[PDB]
RNA sequence: CGCUCAUAGCGACGCUGCUUUUUGAUCCUUCGAUGUCGGCUCUUCUUAUCAUUGUGAAGCAGAAUUCACAAAGUGUUGGAUUGUUCACCCACUAACAAGGAACGUGAGCUGGGUUUAGACCGUCGUGAGACAGGUUAGUUUUACCCUACUGUUGUCAAUUGUU
RNA sequence: AUUAGCAGUUUCGGGGGCGUAAUGCUCUCAGCUGAUUCUCAAACUCUGAACAUUUUUGGUAAGCAGAACUGGCGAUGUGGGUUGAACCAAAUAUUGGGAUAAGACGUCUAACAUUCACUAAUAGAUACCACAAAAGGUGUUAGUUCAUUAAGACAGCAGGACGGUGGCCAUGGAAGUCGGUAUCCGCUAAGGAGUGUGUAACAACUCACCUGCCAAAUGGACUAGCCCUGAAAAUGGAUGA
């Protein structure tokens, strides 16, 4: 029916509306790749100053709280209808929350079909290819060229962003080699206010 | 490279549910035989793995 | 068993010794006779006696000899037969007597063969060929 | 049976024939045990009654019954313990089967043995059920309306004919429902022996409540 | 039964042109021309303009209803093939004898001499329209290409099934030519 | 049970069928007479497939074996003992699977047995005699009719006018 | 004829336990008694009605043997059931017309129209009567009940699947994952002291669990219709064709 099932949804409703008017400043972060080992270090620094509270697509159950506050949900930057989000709350440290969130990032190779971070460089050249792994390249339908004395498909630039799925072959290549394209964890989309947006601008530092 | 090949081989030969009242080779998600001798049935077991 | 021959098997050489055929042992062993029990490679019919031409392996028993061999079904080879047969040559050969030899199940004659050995037999079994005095 | 196909005595035919002073020679029944699990447990513990009723009118054999009960007894340890089961079976094999044997089974005769005095010697027993008779009751906790259901399913295969299975609306081995039983319990009108409620009357008990009311549940 | 079906629509890109006459379509694209018939009852199969082809079914049984979707899918496939062709990469493998494959585009045929040490030259003609080409990555693959998926897949299947020893244990050997990448399409 | 693992293969305690290749049950037909048994010979049919063909399972590595399906298209033996079907052995074989047709087949045979009269023995019986005990000797009649089949003429009495 | 616990005896018949020990005290345990409970009957009964079909005994059964009632057959055709001693309609002097009965009404074959589902089988198609079952089916048809869902369900695809900690047991080695017992807390949207693959054991992979994308229904356990499996036999072949 509604407000039922295994590990109830109604319970989560209480967290996502009643504790959404008990903090000064907020930051809408992106969690589409960070793990639990990486994330529990950002549930100590953030937990001490405020919290990380979101039931996930429970912003449409916030409309009772928007009677007084008038909060943007689809109106702010990123409509949140293509990517997962986890809202960061803070009241003690409103200045020292935007950068310590980015300090706990950990770099690693890409995955098969992942949404992926902002920056994703594919391995290429002498360092980014092995001589034994040319077979794989040959297998692919895309063209292979001899650049810098090494057989490679040649691409060392950004071809995908946040909310664009990486190719399988590319992912495989990344995994095989020791190339880590970018350091990622909880990445802020925008800074967020109570009933408004404080800064509609990305801050990865 | 070589393991990939092996897995491919397995895919079409070894990983298939193999019925019971029938011995028809089906497919890993099977819950029937598609044989009007078997009577479709719901006795599907996996096809066994290699042993020396 | 074995047979390893040659490369066909001949070029058949006529029924001559049905079963219950007594023949000469023609070999340095205790045996004088060889009563033919049956012939190897005889799929039946319905009232048809298994028969051995030449170079047929023949399960046999020694009717008359020394008693160390007797009362014992044993493998042998028909080495010449009185019943004539046509060869490739064109000519029909026949021999003075029906005769066999003693052998292993694989076709290994351990004695040396007395009398003519018949070319077909020689062609078939290598050991037999080796131990022949006369193949003609 | 072991001697014959049970399809010989599949259906109820002839008048009931029982171990008596007129039929003393009968062999002993295959089941001499109508027990399963903790029988000492109170009816107030186990509130769920899963039956098995024979959907057909038939002669359901002693052997068959035996087979059934052990199937349930081999679906006691794999799921739960013995302290969630109770069973009085509710179908004894009272009827006894006559078997007129013949000498020439492998031998021969020119109709010498025959039917010249055809009476059958007692050999075997059987329980004569109907289309709505209970052939296995399981009293149990409310945490097993799957496992005793599946025990009884197993039993069903041991028996001739189609076999319905039902979860009752009563406390097992008692006339009262769960809405009525509970009411009684609340009121103090209920009273327990050991595995059977007595229930306190008002017709017999006009003014003698000094024993019934003392031991109310 | 007899519920009244809705439409099933399939998009048409402006690269191709889809004809239809007597419940039997013909896609025409840059790559070539595929044709297919569909025979059913009250199956109105029409063109909206040159952007949507619609398949309908007035009062369908469940069986009847099911086939509509299939039809739609098949026409979609055709559309795909005639604008950007299907490519099936087949990898071949055995753990000792090197399996000798070589293509003949004149005959339009693959031939396989060795595979289990079988001295036969195991060959079969590829289906009409489709071709293979000897692509190398370490002497491991052959890549079939075509317009029609239906034909292409059949071709692949034929050389898969043939390439397999049919005596004793199936798990012990890896002998065969198997389809690895089938979802890929030739680049334009 | 199968080291593990209910169902690779088996499968208790139970239950449900089928077949008429067992023996009974019965007495419906036949007692003014349907020649009993086995064998030889010959044909056809059945599938509940032993082998061979194509397949699929397996505790299928290989070889070997076991399990199942489509399949009755083709095969499925020589012998010692016994009247024996049955039985048991020897030898071959790819295999030497099971069955039906008035328990296929006596104007087809044989007559070894059963199965008349002679006779011997054993046990029984006072005896005549008995024996579902053993032994030995003991008539196998008729097709030329009808159909069926094998072949052979001949009429398509317009073989389409005749040859 | 038979099943079960329970109460009061309980010291007793016997085992112990209880104060150093007792026909002294209480248990399981037998026996006695009481109130409940399961089932029970041709040869029990308080009570107690109204060849065929029905009643009915022997028999595993029979187209077997034997009874009761009624109706047939025999003694009897006719119409129907393809065919038929007994079934159904219905009784038989000789005819005509009429209208019916059972039963039929594609064609054989006298007789048709309209209309709603069901059957996807080589099925199925006139009771007696020429067969068929237990048990199976994500075949379809309808139905029952329960649960989930705009709090983002269902399906797919994607992300995560952590700390105490390799808990405590045991041991070449068992570190979530041969096996024994407890099975809690932190941090969380959420993550079993863990569902298998794997490893001397790990690692690695996988699942429960949670969530993104998409966008309206979805999941299940039963029920009973037809249909399929179950379903093998001998001349060629029988819904009569």
């Amino acid at each position: 029916m509604s407000g039922a099932g295994s590990k109830r949804k109604n319970v989560f409703i209480e967290k996502a509306t009643k504790l959404f008017t008990t903090y000064d400043k907020m930051i809408v972060a992106e969690a589409d790749f960070v793990g639990s080992s990486q994330l529990q270090k950002i549930r100590k620094s953030i937990r001490g100053i405020g919290a990380v509270l979101m039931g996930k697509k429970t912003m449409i159950r916030k409309v009772i709280r928007d009677l007084a506050d008038s909060k943007p949900e689809l109106d702010a930057l990123n409509t949140y209808l293509k990517q997962n989000t986890c809202i960061i709350f803070c009241k003690d440290n409103i200045a020292e929350v935007k950068r310590v969130i980015n300090t706990q990032r950990v770099g690693a190779p890409a995955k098969a079909g992942v949404f992926a971070p902002n920056d994703v460089i594919i391995p290429a050249g002498p360092t980014g290819m092995e001589p034994t792994q040319t077979s794989f390249l040959q297998d692919l339908k895309i063209a292979t060229k001899i650049n810098r004395g090494q057989i490679d498909i040649v691409n060392e630039v950004h071809i995908i962003k946040t909310g664009q799925k990486v190719g399988a072959s590319e992912a495989t290549l990344l995994q095989k080699l020791n190339i880590k394209p970018f350091t990622y964890g909880l990445e802020p989309k925008i800074i967020y206010d109570a009933g408004a947006c404080y800064s509609p601008s990305i801050s990865e530092e | 490279i070589e393991p990939s090949l092996v897995i491919l081989a397995r895919k079409y030969k070894c990983d298939k549910m193999i019925c019971r009242k029938c011995y028809a080779r089906l497919h890993p998600r099977a819950v029937n035989c598609r044989k009007k001798k078997c009577g479709h049935s719901n006795n599907l077991r996996p096809k066994k793995k290699l042993l020396k | 068993m074995s047979k390893a021959q040659a490369v066909g098997s001949n070029y058949r050489v006529s029924l001559g010794l049905p079963v219950g055929a007594v023949m000469n042992s023609a070999d340095n062993s205790g045996a004088k006779n060889l009563y033919v029990i049956a012939v190897k490679g005889i799929k039946g019919r319905l009232n048809r006696l298994p028969s051995a031409g030449v170079g047929d392996m023949v399960m046999a028993t020694v009717k008359k000899g020394k008693p160390e061999l007797r009362k014992k079904v044993c493998t042998g080879l028909v080495v010449r037969q009185r019943k004539h047969w046509k060869r490739k040559d064109g000519v029909y050969i026949y021999f003075e007597d029906n005769a066999g030899v003693m052998c292993n199940p694989k076709g290994e004659v351990k004695g040396n063969i007395l009398g003519p050995v018949a070319k077909e037999c020689s062609d078939l079994w290598p050991k037999v060929a080796t131990n022949a005095g006369t193949i003609v | 049976m072991g001697r014959r196909p049970a399809r010989c005595y599949r259906y109820c035919k002839n008048k009931p024939y029982i171990k008596s002073r007129y039929c003393r020679g009968v062999p002993d029944a295959k089941i001499r045990i109508f027990d399963l699990g903790r029988k000492k447990a109170s009816t107030d513990e186990f509130p769920l009654c899963v039956h098995l009723i024979s959907l057909e009118k038939e002669q359901l054999s002693s052997e068959a019954i035996e087979a059934g009960r052990i199937s349930c007894n081999k679906y006691i340890s794999k799921t739960g313990g013995k302290d969630s089961f109770h069973m009085r079976v509710r179908v004894h094999p009272w009827h006894v089967l006559r078997i007129n044997k013949m000498l020439s089974c492998a031998g021969a005769d020119r109709l010498q043995t025959g039917m010249r005095g055809a009476f059958g010697k007692p050999m075997g027993t059987v329980a004569r059920v109907n289309i709505g008779q209970i052939i296995f009751s399981i009293r149990t906790r409310d945490n097993m309306l799957a496992n005793v259901v599946e025990a009884l399913r197993r039993s069903s295969y041991k028996f001739p004919g189609r076999q319905k299975i039902v979860v009752s609306k009563k406390w097992g081995f008692t006339a009262y429902n769960r809405e009525a039983y509970q009411k009684l319990k609340a009121d103090g009108r209920l009273m327990n022996d050991g595995a059977n409620v007595k229930v306190i009357t008002n017709h017999g008990t006009l003014a003698q409540y000094a024993k019934d009311i003392a031991a109310a549940n | 039964m007899k519920v009244i079906n809705s439409s099933r629509k399939v998009q048409i890109p402006e690269n191709v042109t889809v004809d239809v006459k007597g419940r039997s379509v013909k896609v025409t694209g840059p790559r070539g021309t595929l044709s297919k018939s569909f025979d059913h009852a009250s199956v109105d199969i029409n063109l909206v303009g040159k952007k949507e082809l619609t398949v309908d079914l007035w009062f369908g049984n469940r069986k009847q209803i099911a086939c509509i979707k299939t039809i739609t899918s098949i026409i979609e496939n055709m559309i795909t093939g005639v604008t950007k062709g299907y490519e099936y990469k087949m990898r071949f493998v055995y753990a000792h004898f090197p399996i000798n494959v070589a293509v003949t585009d004149g005959g339009r045929v693959v031939e396989i001499r060795n595979f289990f040490g079988e001295k036969i030259v195991r060959r079969i003609e590829l289906l009409d329209g489709i071709t293979c080409y000897r692509n190398e990555k370490a002497k491991d693959e052959i890549v079939l290409t075509g317009n029609s998926l239906e034909l292409l897949s059949q071709s692949c299947a034929t050389i898969q099934l043939r390439s397999a020893i049919k005596y004793k244990d199936v798990r012990k050997f890896l002998d065969g030519i198997y389809v690895s990448e089938r979802n890929v399409l030739e680049s334009n």
